[PDB]
């Protein structure tokens, strides 16, 4: 949002002069996925002595934003970035020429960032800054461990619209009394989930009452669409731009997978509250490096874990086998078949769950992955629910981070009741995930499985993938996602004449 | 004063041995340059007939032995110098170096003199074979070498020698070539076999073609002739085996260095003759067009064509020898329009309308090539680009006096020797694959086309005209006269020659390499011409015994190559340490810059997209550029290519990568020089992939070596990796290949189906026989392994692989090689590498692969053993070596 | 260890002449060095290679520590013109057709230093009284003319050629060139300093020893043969190589049950060919070929044929 770059303080109640004073500017950049908000401060000293502020400013927005985007890893890229006031885009593209693949688009509704700039600590610290600086903060605070980014973004947007509409009403609604303490890291005031729900309902009723009082209409007689909207350019409905490319867009993924071997030397492990009751996941570093090198930066990869427990140690579970099925990956999920891997060599071993990759870093189990784990646990009577876990290896920026989730039985029932596949579906609960003991293993070496008559990387050929399809397994190394055997359609895209080989048919080589 | 080490690029002639040693020219006595409007008239006087020499008579076949007369039939009369030198060539082992004019047929006389000398060394039960003494081979052109092989085969068919082609590999065809007769071989192939070690037993007994083209200065075959001279010097110094050569060449001075290299006496063996002693009287002219503008040159060319048609307007036959590939299709159907532009002047070269065997040309109308439109017209077409049998059928009709106007390419004059009454070389410019642009033609093509002016049998006296540029008139005067000295390019290839000598053991230390380089022809050229290399007279007088030349010899180039990480050789100690990478670079003829770039860029963790950029980043295409017009088609080519070329930038390296991807995908190329560079890159890519596989086996990368072997198999199969697996059997139709590419059918499920089941599955009953033939011709091997552990650290693996494929002489060949690479359990480390080959005579024989496998303390439950065929693609098998149920032996006490 | 990247045996034999002269010039200038030939077919080629290596040295007769007049009775008694020419040049030759007096003369010439080329085997232990000073077998893996292909050298012969690099008579050092693979050069260098293990071949050659043990003609069973095999090297090889002898146990009762199963399998394999009987488990049962080998002192295979 570039609307906060140029601003001035308006004051003068008494002695009707209606004057103004210069104030420091700001830049609001927030990501709704991770809830992080990047704020940049602009000193007033730079305002004086510069003519044509309007032009100067608008050009100064996409400038520092391009450096902030270029100062972050490719995993933190803005991906599908959008602006505020439908106007600026040109500047953005220009500054981000270096990375033209990032799409630029406007916004359907205005984001109330003035309420975020009107906060007590935010406004005092922004007005008290004597030098330009870049500060980062998270608007979700501790709500990330309870509700997903959809509910957190909805409640944060409701508190933002309520704080922007009325400062006194939302200010009194956000302060129950004087019992809610405020952390230095926790942006919003500490409050129970029920208190945040009641405060969210009071904020929605305050915004609806403000809009109804401003438009002189009864808020109780409004419909659902009118309440959602309150909370010739008719045939230009956006512009669905080019999807894939299989030429340069897949080449960027193949080059990122080519640098995945260089990023395989830095790995992280999930450290959380150990209840000391579950088994300890021991996975080999070689299979982890192979899964990190064989994955992609856009398509999610997945696999099945198989292993056994060591003798006289029930609290440890060594993973010694990784099973790969022919499937195709999506941007937020992976279209994996429901066929269970069965073989004569796996008759003496046991399935230890599943292992999937995550291109986006989120501190929770994915809802589609939780639904897939629930469907795998329900359809397989031999596979136990407590014995199977989903080791989600998230794609860290410039590194690797593995996370381990366990399924609560109430959470498993909530995931089985959850049928929707959206980003904020019904039936999703944060209590469905549970941390388990997981670490790397160097004393035990695992093995990788391969399909019998096909490959495991079937993302480039989605038409041959079926959930009811049957396939066998073998003990071999699977190919890469961008391999020539994994993508026959990219090698078959060749339109050339056969008469071109007749020209220059001189076979003079003179070498054996 | 320290030693003056100079750069070999500027001081030596890199890529040498075919271009214009002479650089000075002079005008005749009564010649005058009369500059006219658009046409310079060359004042060429009358030629001088050669008088009868004193005691110089032709040697008949009566004074020759009847046993030596076999194989020499058809030659009843020889030239004066030829019959003078044939007795000394065939009666003594001393070498001979005579300068004869072009057109005398000195190669056919030298072959007969070599055959008589080989027949003179024979027993009662011994044939005319040359397995005791044999000259070395040198070829100016490949088509000329093929024509010389076809002539030598017809010559030795009368003597009873078995004419067999040496086209098989050294490892593949070794026992068959041991009891074989006289065959021909390429000089580069012989140098590669000597660098690899196959030509070591073939030395001093190789009955092959004779050497020629001793005007070798600066264009074509510098390192090849340098390696030949270095091998001859290293043989004469170390082995001391007497082997002379029968040298036949054009009229050129400075043959004394080549005579001293061949141990020929300058008094009794050396002979230089002028250009006036030619047996075919050819009246040459040099009409140099001074028009610098191309718009005026486009009309000056038509005026020169009209003048050449007016010169041959009588009873004659014109032969247009064009050196350009596009000129073979550009000269077609344009001569009729040029004759019609001169108001129908120059046409009707026959005795009538249907006379002069015009009905024979009218009967041969239906042709597969483009001769169906040319032969009813007044022109013709003859090129290797159209077809192979059609060019021979056109040459057989043009030799039968049925075609008077015949426009052809340089491959017609470079092939079989067919002279003409009046030839004309038009343009004097060809495409240069090494330079990447347009350049002048070679001296070998000019020498081949200079013998087709005037026929010895069908004509009395012929003429010739060369319409070239004014800048090439010095080279044209130096080629027609005897004024070009001898100059070797050994100093340019001196690092590669030193690497080949250190790999083969010909240079023990730096002093031995300096002593070997001091006797080279480059030292003789620097001594006889000190102004050419930049050596002062005082510095040459200070070192009379060439000690300073041995100090500035290849030992400094050996130190520079050791600085380029080519070979571990210290300059202080003088002892060298050869490696597998230097041996592979010597066997693959790789330069010191490309080997250093491969050592710095290529890593075991490099992907295929990085390997393509590393192969495109070779220094061979440093002089090539990128065309702006082809960049639009390059985007569409990379858009359908499975290998992304978007990782590179706008550069000629990316253009070379796109050309290599198009050659892998078998697509047509617009640029001709780009197509030649792509052909050279596809030729070098096999050796590059073999060197990359050797470097990966030395490093231990299993996946990188497997990818390099797959890339080498795809380059050998002339198809991409995403292509159909049924393309390996060339007997199948292309429509069946398209049907197999359309229908998703696994090759693993095609082996269970018979010939009747395959025809009903893919709905192609006519292709069911071809599918069964491709299934039977595909390599299929079963492998069993007997693992018996002896120790915990060392495990013995007895792998018994039994091939179950159907061997055929026309499909499987004489031998089928499959490289078995035993990888690790994680398929990351390559523990050992062995190549097993099953021959056709060794069919149904179990191959016993014995190799010891080292083990560590993390003993895996199961390992991976892979085997891949070299030439045949899509042949892979995995052998799980399960160590989970095995019991390791107990450790030994100290 | 000299790493040779040449896969061809002839190229590896021809490419080792100049490094041999370099090693003679560097390591042992005044010490004699001998070269062993793998067979009689490559003996002339090895003599020609030794002559080409001695002619490559500009310093002629630099490795000869004796006079040339002593080789005159050795050259005069030679029938082949090539062997006398090789002995006159200071190399000499040897074949299988040597007389015992000629063998004693060649031994005297090798002790004095006249002949520096002696084709000797690597498995030479206790079978002839002919004197020798040094023996260095180089390039043991050579192509065999009987099979017309490449034949692999045994590991025991290579170990004997590696350990035979010792000359206590005249020299003060020893050299051994083991022709192997380039990747197996470090493996052969590590395996030579390390002590080599020993495996029993009684499982492969099992018929003759069991026949000679059961040929005592006592009873009609195999119990005494099993008891003799239990005190033989079979029980030692069961604990040395359990995966080779199909042993799955390491305890007392597990190895006892494995040996009982192996004895039952051996009894089934002997009773399937009708060569032995099984009755009352008293003692070992005789055979025809075994009794023939015990009485007439002949081979078992020749008696069976």
């Amino acid at each position: 949002d570039d609307t906060n770059v140029y601003r001035v303080t308006i004051h003068k109640t008494f002695e009707g002069n209606l004057t103004t004073k210069p104030i420091n500017g700001a830049i609001f950049i927030f990501n709704p996925r991770t809830g992080q908000l990047f704020l940049k401060i602009i000193h007033t000293s730079v305002w004086a002595g510069q003519k044509r502020l309007g032009q100067l400013a608008k050009w100064k927005t996409a400038e520092e934003v391009a450096a902030l985007i270029r100062s972050l890893p490719v995993e933190e890229q803005p991906k599908q970035i959008i602006v505020t006031r439908k106007g600026m885009l040109d500047p953005l593209e220009v500054h981000l020429l270096d990375f033209p693949n990032i799409v630029i688009k406007g916004s359907e509704l205005q984001l109330p960032f003035q309420a975020c700039l009107k906060v007590e600590k935010f406004g005092d610290l922004i007005l008290k800054a004597t030098e330009p600086q870049m500060v980062l903060f998270n608007l979700y605070d501790d709500w990330l461990k309870t509700i997903s980014s959809y509910t957190a973004f909805s409640r944060l947007i409701l508190i933002l619209r309520a704080l922007h509409v009325n400062n006194d009403r939302a200010k009194v609604i956000l302060k129950p009394d004087k019992t809610t303490i405020t952390e230095p890291h926790h942006i919003w005031p500490t409050l129970t989930d029920e208190e945040w729900i009641k405060v969210e309902v009071q904020l929605k009723d305050l915004i609806l009452a403000d809009y109804g009082k401003k438009n002189n209409v009864n808020v109780a007689s409004l419909t659902q669409s009118e309440i959602r909207d309150i909370i010739i350019t008719s045939t230009t409905s956006n512009y669905e731009t080019q999807t894939f490319s299989s030429k340069t867009e897949w080449r960027v993924r193949a080059i990122s997978a080519a640098n995945l071997h260089l990023r395989t030397n830095h790995i992280y492990v999930s450290s959380d509250d150990i209840k000391e009751t579950g088994y300890t996941y021991i996975l080999p570093k070689n299979v982890l490096k192979k899964f990190i090198c064989i994955s992609d930066l856009r398509a999610q990869i997945a696999g099945y874990l198989y292993g056994v427990s060591p003798p006289d140690n029930p609290q440890v579970k060594e993973i010694r086998c990784i099973v790969m099925v022919p499937q195709w990956g999506t941007h937020q999920t992976v279209h994996l078949p429901g066929q269970l891997p069965q073989h004569e060599y796996l008759k003496e071993m046991e399935p230890l769950g599943w292992i999937h990759t995550q291109p986006n870093e989120s501190p929770q189990l994915s809802p589609q992955d939780v639904t897939t784990h629930a469907k795998i646990m329900a359809d397989n009577p031999s596979w136990d629910g407590e014995k199977t876990i989903i080791i989600t290896c998230s794609f860290t920026p410039g590194s690797c981070t593995l996370t381990a989730y366990k399924l609560t039985p109430s959470g498993y029932e909530w995931g089985r009741q959850n049928t929707d596949k959206g980003n904020n579906p019904k039936g999703y609960l944060p209590s469905h995930y549970e941390r388990v003991q997981m670490l790397l293993s160097d004393r035990f070496l695992g093995f990788f499985m391969v399909p019998a008559q096909s490959s495991w990387n079937y993302n480039f050929m989605g038409v041959r993938h079926d959930p009811n399809m049957k396939y066998e397994l073998q003990l071999a190394n699977p190919k890469e996602f961008y391999h020539e055997v994994h993508r026959p359609s990219h090698f078959l895209n060749f339109a050339l004449l056969q008469e071109g080989e007749v020209y220059s048919a001189d076979r003079e080589d003179l070498y054996a | 004063a320290p030693r003056q080490v100079l750069d070999l690029e500027d001081l030596v002639f890199t890529q040498g041995s075919h271009f214009m040693a002479n650089k000075r020219c002079q005008l005749p006595d009564g010649s005058f340059r009369r500059q006219r409007k658009g046409y310079e008239e060359v004042h060429v006087p009358a030629l001088k007939p050669k008088p009868f020499g004193s005691e110089e008579q032709l040697l008949p076949v009566e004074k020759l032995p009847k046993y030596a007369q076999a194989g020499f039939e058809g030659f009843k009369t020889l030239n004066r110098i030829q019959s003078k030198l044939y007795r000394a060539a065939l009666e003594t082992d001393e070498n001979l170096l005579l300068c004869a004019p072009t057109g005398a047929g000195k190669t056919n006389v030298a072959l007969m003199c070599m055959l008589r000398e080989i027949g003179k060394h024979i027993n009662m039960d011994g044939t005319i074979n040359v397995d005791d003494f044999k000259i070395i081979y040198i070829a100016p052109m490949r088509s000329l070498v093929q024509e010389m092989v076809g002539s030598f085969g017809k010559r030795l068919a009368t003597y009873g020698i078995t004419v067999a082609e040496l086209t098989g590999d050294h490892q593949l065809c070794k026992e068959e070539i041991s009891a074989t007769q006289i065959i021909v071989c390429t000089p580069e192939k012989w140098d590669i076999i000597t660098r690899k070690g196959g030509e070591r037993t073939y030395t001093q007994l190789v009955r092959l073609i004779i050497l020629d083209e001793i005007h070798l200065l600066h264009d074509d075959r510098g390192p090849v002739l340098e390696a030949l001279v270095a091998r001859a010097i290293r043989n004469i110094e170390m082995t001391q085996e007497d082997v002379r050569l029968i040298g036949l060449s054009a009229t050129l001075p400075n043959y004394e260095d080549v005579a001293t290299f061949l141990r020929v006496d300058p008094a009794k063996g050396l002979f230089y003759f002028d250009n006036s002693f030619r047996p075919v009287p050819l009246e040459q002219t040099y009409v140099g067009i001074t028009e610098k503008k191309a718009i005026k040159r486009f009309q000056i060319m038509n005026e020169i064509v009209y003048e050449k048609i007016m010169e041959h307007a009588g009873k004659n036959q014109v032969l247009v020898f064009v050196h350009s590939r596009k000129e073979t299709g550009k000269t077609a159907r344009a001569i009729r329009d040029m004759c019609l532009e001169k108001d129908t002047l120059g046409l009707f070269l026959r005795e009538g309308s249907a006379s002069t065997e015009v009905l024979r040309t009218e009967a041969e109308q239906c042709k597969n090539l483009e001769l169906k439109d040319l032969l009813p017209y007044g022109f013709a077409i003859h090129h290797a680009g159209m077809t192979r049998v059609d060019r021979t059928l056109v040459e057989d009709l043009f030799a039968d006096k049925h075609i008077q106007v015949l426009v052809s390419t340089a491959t017609l004059a470079w092939g079989v020797n067919l002279p003409a009454h009046t030839v004309i070389i038009k343009g004097t410019q060809v495409y240069s694959p090494e330079k990447g642009r347009w350049t002048e033609l070679g001296a070998l093509d000019i020498l081949q086309m200079l013998g087709r002016a005037g026929r010895p049998q069908y004509d009395t006296k012929g003429e010739g005209i060369l319409i070239t540029s004014h800048g090439e008139l010095q080279y044209y005067l130096s080629l027609l006269n005897q004024q070009l000295p001898i100059e070797s390019q050994m100093v340019s290839k001196l690092p590669d020659m030193l690497n080949a000598e250190i790999v083969l053991g010909n240079v023990q230390n730096a002093k031995d390499a300096v002593n070997w380089l001091g006797y080279a022809y480059l030292y003789i050229r620097m001594l006889r011409s000190p102004t050419l290399y930049g050596i002062s007279h005082d510095d040459l007088k200070g070192d009379p015994l060439l000690d300073q030349r041995r100090l500035d010899l290849v030992h400094t180039a050996a130190l520079m190559l050791d600085k380029n990480n080519l070979v571990k050789y210290d300059k202080k100690t003088g002892n060298f340490q050869v490696t597998e990478l230097g041996r592979i670079a010597s066997h693959y003829y790789i330069t010191n810059d490309t080997v250093q770039t491969y050592n710095q860029l290529l890593k075991p963790t490099l992907s295929e997209i990085e390997l393509f950029r590393v192969f495109s980043l070779s220094s061979e295409f440093k002089n090539i550029t990128v065309r702006e017009e082809e960049k639009l088609e390059l985007q569409k080519l990379l858009e359908r290519v499975p290998i992304p070329v978007k990782e590179s930038i706008e550069e000629p390296s990316a253009k070379i990568n796109v050309l290599l991807q198009a050659f892998i995908s078998q697509l047509k190329l617009e640029g001709f020089a780009l197509m030649a560079d792509m052909v050279y890159v596809t030729q070098s890519a096999g050796r590059l992939m073999r060197a990359i596989f050797e470097i990966v086996l030395n490093r231990g990368w299993a996946q990188l070596t497997d990818k390099t072997l797959n890339l080498c198999k795809m380059i050998d199969k002339r198809m991409w990796q995403s292509m159909c697996p049924l393309r390996q059997f060339r007997k199948l139709p292309e429509e069946v290949v398209k049907k197999i590419e359309k229908k998703n059918f696994p090759f693993e499920r095609l082996y269970d189906l018979n010939h009747n089941e395959i025809g009903e599955l893919i709905r192609m009953p006519k292709m069911g026989k071809t599918i069964h033939k491709y299934v039977h011709l595909f390599p299929k091997l079963e492998l069993s392994v007997h693992l018996q552990p002896i120790t915990r650290s060392t495990l013995k693996v007895e792998l018994t692989i039994t091939p179950d494929f159907q061997w055929d002489e026309k499909v499987h060949g004489s031998s089928e090689a499959f490289w078995i690479l035993v990888e690790d359990v994680d398929s990351e480390v390559i523990l050992h590498h062995e190549y097993f080959l099953l021959k056709a005579k060794y069919a149904q024989d179990e191959h016993l692969i014995t190799f010891f496998v080292p083990v560590f303390e993390p003993l895996p439950p199961q390992y991976f053993i892979r085997v891949v065929s070299d030439r045949w693609l899509s042949c892979e098998t995995q052998l799980p070596v399960s160590f989970r149920h095995l019991i390791l032996p107990e450790k030994y006490p100290p | 260890i000299q790493g040779f990247n040449i896969s061809h045996t002839q190229t590896r034999l021809l490419s080792m002449a100049k490094p041999v002269y370099h090693a003679i010039t560097k390591h042992s200038p005044k010490k004699p060095v001998i070269v062993f030939v793998p067979s009689r077919k490559q003996t002339r080629l090895t003599a020609i290679d030794i002559l080409t290596t001695c002619a490559a040295d500009i310093q002629r007769q630099r490795f000869l520590h004796c006079t040339e007049k002593d080789l005159i009775p050795y050259l005069e008694k030679l029938s082949d013109s090539t062997l006398k020419e090789t002995l006159l040049n200071g190399v000499g030759y040897l074949h299988e057709g040597l007389s015992p007096m000629e063998r004693r003369l060649v031994e005297q010439l090798f002790s004095s230093g006249a002949i520096q080329v002696v084709v000797a085997s690597r498995s030479l232990c206790w079978g002839m009284n002919v004197a020798a000073h040094l023996v260095i077998i180089m390039d043991t893996q050579y192509y065999n003319g009987k099979i017309h292909a490449y034949v692999d050298y045994p590991i025991y012969d290579v170990l004997q050629m590696v350990g035979h690099a010792n000359r206590p008579l005249q020299d003060d050092e020893g050299r051994c060139v083991i022709m192997c693979q380039g990747s197996k050069k470090d493996f052969f260098k590590k395996f030579l300093y390390e002590p080599l293990p020993v495996e029993s071949h009684l499982d492969h050659c099992m018929h003759d020893h069991f026949n000679a043990e059961i040929v005592t003609k006592t009873i009609e069973n195999k119990q005494d043969a099993v008891d003799y095999l239990t005190w033989t090297f079979l029980y030692r090889r069961m604990t040395q190589n359990p995966n080779y002898y199909n042993l799955q146990g390491i305890s007392h009762r597990h190895l006892s049950d494995h040996l009982s199963e192996l004895v039952e399998q051996t009894l089934s394999d002997l009773e399937q060919s009708k060569c032995i009987s099984i009755e009352d488990e008293m003692d070992v049962a005789p055979l025809n070929l075994g009794m023939i080998a015990a009485y007439y002192y002949i081979n078992y295979t020749t008696i069976e044929l």
